[PDB]
């Protein structure tokens, strides 16, 4: 509070605003259908970003 | 009790070295009357047309 | 002094091919969980204990008024005033009033003041800003010294160094010798040295206190040297205890005359951390451990033999090395009877315990690949030159 | 998107049953796919199954709409859609798939039933159809035990599969069948042993060792109650008998973890075999240092099964391990010098200085003095220093103080016949009532499970047994009571039932009369059962609520009441039920004192919520203590895992937030726990800081006293360094305070001694080594007993104990001196591998040595391979064709 | 070789099939 | 004073009480020569 200090809220966890920017709110708009060759480059990101987040069981 | 006390007066001593007093303000009909000339603007600007030129372009925006 | 930390569950992994061994024995830690669980929610329910003193109580709270700001207690004058600093860093001539513990009063002490006139109205021994309190280990890690293949050297000197000194140490001064204040991890990436420092931290007895190395840092004036301080502190008053601060050479390079002032910071808070690090005695039960890949790169003098006696080196693993860390990594693998194994640790390769785990990793992936999890050894044949991206052939031949 | 190059088969193995009327075809059909089924999902390692994958979505509706099929053929038509349908077991039907079995591979065997299964490597109807037999027979057997023949045929199913499991694949597999075995057949679980047994056996003897690790880390922790942990007690009794190994000393091991089970198996595994006995089943008769009675059965009544017969049990007695460890300490070991307590009690160099006199030869002082000197020279023939010259040493205290340096005196002289009579002689005719009854205490104090032919404690103390004094009294009947620890012969039953049934002798001196019996018989005993409850009948109100000694009557009867379910406890809940407020403590005791290792939920479940949370805010005092106590009792040591998560539960939630009167001294507990030495985890802060704070005086006293526990050997850097901490830089002032810290935390130096009730090999507890549960109750109480000098005869009842020596011999002597490997365990056993329980050297020691816990030795470059495998202190390192 | 991206079916039969009959069991006990 | 040390550590890494100058040899082999 103003000057008693008295705890009155509990507020979300702190982020500074520097690297809550970094958040990547607005989606881009780059499909993998833009993308020409690379599909041996695709596969092996994917490998690694979606197919441990998507199905960690494996 | 139709107030409350602020916090910041609170907790500079209010209610325990000292009570805050209920203030009220004496003002007859003429002193109101007085004051309310500050912005009583004139006989004048309710007859005063406003610039035909500033008009028209205020209407356009 | 109080008792040391970092409370870990069961290691379990006496079994672990899920053959209902694994499954009596985590089910015998889940009941016991329940137990915790049940006990302490049954005595929370009925725990009637409050009030008693109060009247007095209330007074004393009343004389202390709200807030109360915590602050330094920097210096003492005679028993009824002293000087304290608030964290802001100005500090005042105030009164220490009757109710306080005369004897707690210590220099370095947090004491509670009052938010008007500031006077000394209690002490904290427990204010541990959040930034040590974060460096503090909670939930030891996993890993263990069975987790470790090859370095048997190391890890017996690093449990000479911070094992047994807290264990019995009767040898020590039965021989005369002073146990190794401090000992600091060194060679090339992904040799073992963050692993060796977990494994210490599972078979530990003491509290084991992680530390970035450019976590020290901090923006604000004297806010570096001030960190150092309370964590050591903290390891002392938690003692007997275990310091590792990882990537050392993030502050621990070549002194040199500084010209900006957060250059001048950055020597401070290195000058701090070495005159603390003088400061405990060997005989202390607090231990430091600090690992770097850029030895060389060091301050000559965070590595006096006054200061860090022994230099543990970890280099890259040799064939031995390499099969046992091939066996411990490959041991969770369903792998087919075909792989053999040997052919790539036979080839003459800088291959490292890391590069081994990530090339069993691409092994999986491959026979994933495949359909398959048994993983043949072509699996790990194209998975070796997966992994290992990039003398003129005959040259030396 | 599919593979394309191999759409084939999202058109032929999906044509062929869409297509499916013409019985001809219907027949082809199916054998074509029954034949692409078992090439794929037989060979190919891929787990992903081609047909498999696309059988489904079409399977769950063609296969299933087309499963009845009006059963075209009488059953081989049906025979190949049931093989078509066990094939899309695991994902294409619901969580019954096992009701797939039930209709599909359980109905019917298509002829050799695992045709298109044996050949399938583990996934099609191995691991899959193992799931189904241990989900569908196990939710089954859980409702339809004794069901119809789907019950029998359903067993030779999983009969087949389980013998095939170690030999369709010869792989780690091998410790499935058992897993199997011990979900399989919940109720028949001993027709699978049985099974495996005449398998296994039979079929190769390597693959035995995995069987036997198996089953013993399942025996560490079974289900709740031992009607299938008795059964896998009794899993590897068959896994020992010669189908395996004969010599197999663990035959001890499996026969004492259920009820210590001497004469119905005992009499069989040992008893009955006698034919290897001059190997290693001498020394398994010498690490079998509890069961005297077990060569008492063949030995004495025959004296002809072998010439070691009456020789052999007198050397495992005590005489050759008494002469080998004075070998170890003198000859060998030079670790034998004059230890008085002076040497080390004031091995701080601070109380040189700032003392300004201080020396005072008050009774408290001097009696721990005493106690100190007798504990750390136990078992040791050489203390001639407050012995011989020390008569008025002996004189030096108050009236309890003769009685318990006299019995210290004794103490000195462990487990000696000749040696401690000789040196008892002198202060036989002591010429003092209290010095007399020390004396008597001492004479039944080297009788430490020495099971003497001779008997000289019966006689020597029969004089005193009813003798009109209460000192008399109590010296005789506890030395006695020490003296029979093992068994529970009528002689002794009849001497002392009409010494605790007698109203002459008073509540002290029965309580230790029952602490005495209890001690004796650890069966059941019914006359010392109902003398006992008609005891705590016949006894008065006051006296049996607030006599300060009224523990040790309950105490008793749990003691001999200890180890055994709760059979007996529901009688003795029953008679003791009608009795005052006090029989809550009373069977909080007994009932949970008859579980030594039960290391189970359900009764540990009663301790924690019946009798601590339904204590908790209840000021029944003492009912809370045993509750806390005893919470390590049945949980002492089920391999270690139920007790580090007791530690847990009792630092963070018992001494944190308990009761000050009821939980805050529930620290005795963690010396019952787990003894060695271990900072943060049972010794440092758990102990330390509450010692620390002093602001509880019993706390603080007995927590002093619980590093006793560790205190049998516990390389005393670090404690010591506590005591001097304590001691003139703590709890100084403090009369009795100082006293248990001298006692306890000093009580260390005595060498090569282990107080653990555990084993050796640590699969088994002892007995015998749990009567050290009185000077838990006694040393609890404080009140006295330790605290107040009432009785400190409990503080002198830790004989049982034994050496933590090492020492090999060749069937002459120990002059054998082969590498040995002590260091902390590791894993072994139930892993891929039995990695040896050190990890690497450590100490290469290669003379005899010290083997505490976290230290376990191994054998070396395979010279004169011991068969015992076991290194019970006393291996034999017998010869073979030693590198072959 | 153009490597096929697991489909849900091949996810499927991934956490099946391939399995211990314990999985379930002790990764919810865990 | 560090190779004194070494050779005290030597000492007891073989269990001896008494370091030998074998201790004092591979420790000055350690320290010095880095
Ligand atoms: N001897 C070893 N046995 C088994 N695994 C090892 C071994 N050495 C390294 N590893 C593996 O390497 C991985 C990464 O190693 P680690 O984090 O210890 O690196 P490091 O050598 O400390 O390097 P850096 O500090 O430069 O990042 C570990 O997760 C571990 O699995
Ligand atoms: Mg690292």
């Amino acid at each position: 509070r103003n000057d008693s200090y008295t705890l009155h809220k509990i507020l979300p966890n702190k982020v500074d605003p520097l690297v809550s920017l970094m958040m990547v709110e607005k989606v881009p708009d780059s499909t993998y259908e833009m993308i020409g060759g690379l599909d041996k480059q695709i596969k092996e990101i994917k490998e690694v970003i979606e197919l441990p987040v998507k199905h960690p069981e494996l | 009790h139709l107030n409350k006390p602020s916090i910041q007066a609170l907790i500079h001593g209010l209610n325990r070295h000292y009570y805050s007093i209920t203030i009220n303000y004496r003002k007859n009909e003429l002193e109101q009357k007085m004051l309310l000339n500050l912005h009583k603007k004139s006989w004048m600007e309710g007859l005063t047309l406003q610039d035909y030129s500033e008009h028209c372009k205020h209407n356009e925006s | 002094t109080k008792g040391p930390d970092a409370a870990s569950k069961l290691p379990l992994v006496t079994p672990h091919t899920q053959c209902r061994l694994k499954l009596l024995k985590l089910e015998r830690i889940k009941d016991y969980l329940l137990m915790e669980e049940e006990f302490i929610r049954n005595q929370e329910q009925m725990k009637p204990l409050e009030e008693k003193q109060e009247e007095e109580r209330s007074k004393v709270d009343d004389l202390r008024g709200t807030p109360m700001s915590v602050g330094t207690l920097e210096e003492i004058i005679d028993d009824n005033h002293a000087i304290v600093s608030t964290s802001v860093g100005s500090e005042h001539y105030v009164s220490i009033l009757s109710f306080v513990d005369k004897d707690l009063l210590e220099p370095g002490c947090s004491v509670l003041l009052n938010h008007k006139v500031h006077a000394v109205i209690g002490v904290l021994m427990d204010d541990t800003d959040p930034l040590v309190t974060v460096m503090k280990v909670e939930k030891a890690p996993q890993e263990t010294y069975a987790d470790i293949g090859g370095l048997d050297n190391q890890i017996q000197e690093i449990k000479e160094s911070v094992e047994l000194p807290l264990t019995h140490p009767e040898y020590y001064e039965e021989m005369g010798i002073k146990p190794p204040k401090g000992v600091i991890l060194y060679g090339p990436p992904g040799t073992g040295k963050t692993l060796l420092a977990k494994a210490v931290a599972n078979q530990t007895s003491a509290t084991f206190l992680r530390v970035v190395g450019s976590e020290l840092i901090q923006k604000y004036l004297g806010d570096g040297p001030k960190l150092v301080r309370e964590l050591f502190r903290v390891a002392e008053e938690h003692a007997p205890s275990i310091v590792f601060i990882d990537e050392i050479d993030a502050i621990g390079t070549k002194r040199y005359d500084s010209n900006s002032g957060g250059e001048r910071e950055i020597q401070r808070t290195m000058l701090e951390l070495l005159n603390q690090l003088d400061g405990f005695d060997s005989r202390g039960d607090v231990k430091v451990i600090m690992a770097t890949n850029r030895i060389e790169t060091l301050d000559p003098a965070l590595i006096r033999p006054g200061r860090i006696d022994r230099k543990i080196e970890f280099p890259l693993p040799d064939e031995k090395t390499k099969k046992r860390i091939f066996q411990i990594h490959t041991s969770r693998m369903t792998l087919a009877d075909d792989v053999t194994l040997d052919d790539l640790i036979m080839a003459k390769d800088d291959l490292s315990g890391a590069d081994i785990k990530a090339i069993c990793t691409e092994a999986g992936l491959m026979a994933l690949r495949e359909r398959r999890m048994k993983v043949t050894n072509e699996d790990f044949k194209k998975s070796k030159e997966n992994v290992l991206y990039k003398t003129p052939e005959g040259l030396y031949l | 998107m599919e593979e394309g190059g191999r759409d084939k088969a999202p058109v032929q193995p999906q044509q062929s049953p869409a297509a499916a009327e013409k019985p001809s075809g219907k027949e082809r059909r199916d054998a074509g796919d029954k034949d692409k089924e078992q090439e794929l999902s037989e060979e190919d390692k891929q787990l992903q199954d081609e047909l498999e994958m696309l059988v489904e979505r079409l399977g769950e509706k063609d296969t299933s709409l087309y499963r009845p099929a009006l059963e075209e053929l009488r059953r081989q038509i049906r025979s190949s859609t049931t093989s078509m349908t066990s094939v899309p077991k695991p994902l294409k039907f619901l969580r019954p798939h096992y009701g797939k079995l039930k209709e599909i591979y359980e109905n019917m065997a298509p002829g050799e039933n695992k045709r298109f299964a044996a050949d399938i490597i583990s996934v099609l109807a191995m691991t899959m159809s193992g799931e189904r037999e241990c989900l569908k027979y196990r939710l089954v057997g859980s409702q339809e035990e004794l069901a119809s023949w789907g019950h029998e045929y359903v067993r030779h199913l999983a009969g087949e599969v389980a013998k095939e499991w170690q030999e369709l694949d010869d792989a780690e597999k091998v410790q499935r069948e058992p897993l199997l075995t011990l979900v399989k057949e919940i109720v028949p679980y001993n027709m699978a042993h049985n099974a495996e047994h005449e398998a296994c056996d039979l079929l190769m003897e390597i693959e035995q060792v995995d069987m036997l690790e198996k089953d013993i880390d399942e025996n560490a922790y079974a289900k709740v109650c031992l009607y299938l942990t008795s059964c896998v007690n009794y899993v590897p009794e068959p896994e020992n008998s010669a189908l395996l190994r004969c010599a197999l000393g663990v035959f001890r091991k499996f026969s004492r973890f259920p009820e210590a089970l001497r004469l119905a198996l005992m009499l069989n595994d040992m008893e009955l075999v006698e034919d290897i006995f001059t190997s290693c089943k001498d020394v398994v008769v010498q690490k079998q240092m509890a069961f005297m009675l077990g060569r008492h059965g063949v030995f004495l009544e025959l004296s002809e099964d072998v010439e070691e017969y009456e020789d052999l049990t007198e050397i495992m007695s005590n005489v050759q391990l008494n002469s080998n460890f004075l070998a170890l300490a003198r000859e060998l070991d030079i670790m034998e010098p004059k230890v008085p307590d002076d040497i080390y009690k004031t091995h701080l160099e601070n109380n040189r200085f700032g003392g300004s006199g201080s020396q005072v030869d008050s009774a408290r002082m001097n009696l721990a003095s005493s106690f100190v000197n007798g504990f750390v020279n136990a078992a040791f023939g050489q203390d001639k220093l407050l012995t011989d010259d020390g008569n008025k040493w002996l004189y030096k205290n108050k009236d309890h103080g003769m009685l318990s340096a006299a019995a210290s005196l004794g103490m000195i002289l462990l487990w000696d016949v000749d040696g401690g009579l000789t040196q008892i002689d002198k202060y036989l005719y002591s010429s003092e009532d209290y010095i007399k009854s020390g004396a008597l205490l001492a004479c039944g104090i080297v009788n430490s499970g020495v099971r003497n032919e001779c008997d000289p404690a019966l006689a020597l103390l029969s004089d005193y047994v009813l003798h009109n004094s209460n000192t008399m009294r109590l010296g005789s009947i506890f030395g006695l009571g020490l003296a029979y620890a093992g068994s529970n012969r009528e002689d002794v039953l009849t001497l002392l039932l009409p010494v605790m049934g007698d109203s002459k002798s008073s509540m002290e001196v029965a309580g230790v009369t029952a602490l005495a019996c209890g001690m004796i018989a650890v069966g059941s005993c019914n006359g010392d059962v109902t003398s006992t409850i008609l005891q705590t009948i016949m006894e008065k109100s006051e006296t049996e609520l607030k006599d300060t000694y009224a523990r040790w009557l309950p105490l008793g009867l749990g003691l001999n009441h200890l180890g055994k379910g709760e059979a007996i406890e529901a009688i003795l809940a029953a008679l003791e039920v009608v009795s005052e407020p006090f029989r809550s403590f009373a069977n909080t005791l007994v009932d949970v004192c008859a579980y030594a290792g039960s290391g189970n939920v359900l009764k540990v479940q009663q301790l924690l919520h019946i009798c601590s949370e339904h204590f908790d805010s209840k000021e029944k005092e003492e009912d809370k203590d045993k509750k806390e106590k005893k919470d390590k009792d049945k949980k002492e040591a089920p391999a270690d895992m139920g007790a580090h998560q007791g530690v847990a539960v009792l630092g963070i939630a018992l001494i944190a937030m308990g009761e000050e009167i009821g939980a805050e001294m529930a620290l005795r507990t963690f010396g019952h726990l787990l003894r060695y030495g271990e900072p943060t985890l049972r010794r440092a802060v758990p102990l330390a800081l509450a010692l620390i704070s002093v602001s509880n005086p019993r706390l603080n006293i007995l927590d002093t006293l619980s590093k006793f526990s560790h205190d049998a050997d516990p390389e005393v850097s670090y404690n010591s360094i506590f005591a001097m901490g304590m001691v003139g830089s703590g709890t100084n002032n403090a009369r009795l305070a100082a006293m248990l810290r001298q006692l306890a935390q000093y009580h260390a130096k005595d060498p090569n001694n282990l107080f653990m009730v555990r084993l050796a090999q640590g699969l088994t507890h002892l007995g015998k080594g749990t009567l050290t549960l009185c000077p838990y109750h006694s040393d609890r109480q404080l009140m006295s007993q330790v605290a107040v000098a009432g009785l400190l005869t409990v503080l002198v009842s830790f004989l049982d104990v034994r050496n933590i020596i090492l020492g090999k011999s060749h069937y002459v002597l120990y002059g054998l001196v082969a590498a040995m490997q002590p260091r902390m365990l590791v894993t072994f056993d139930e892993e891929l591998r039995p990695l040896p329980v050190s990890v690497r050297v450590g100490q290469a020691v290669d003379v005899v040595g010290q083997a505490g816990k976290p230290k376990t030795i191994t054998g070396f470059q395979t010279h004169t391979t011991p068969v015992l495998l076991a290194h019970g202190e006393r291996a034999e390192l017998a010869t073979e064709e030693f590198l072959p | 070789k153009p490597i096929r991206a697991l489909d849900e079916g091949d996810i499927a039969l991934l956490k099946t099939y391939g399995q211990s009959t314990y999985s379930r069991q002790i990764k919810q006990v865990e | 004073r560090s190779v004194c040390t070494e050779a005290g550590m030597f000492a007891i890494r073989a269990r001896r009480k008494i370091a030998t100058e074998k201790d004092f040899l591979e420790a000055v082999n350690k320290v010095i020569k880095s």
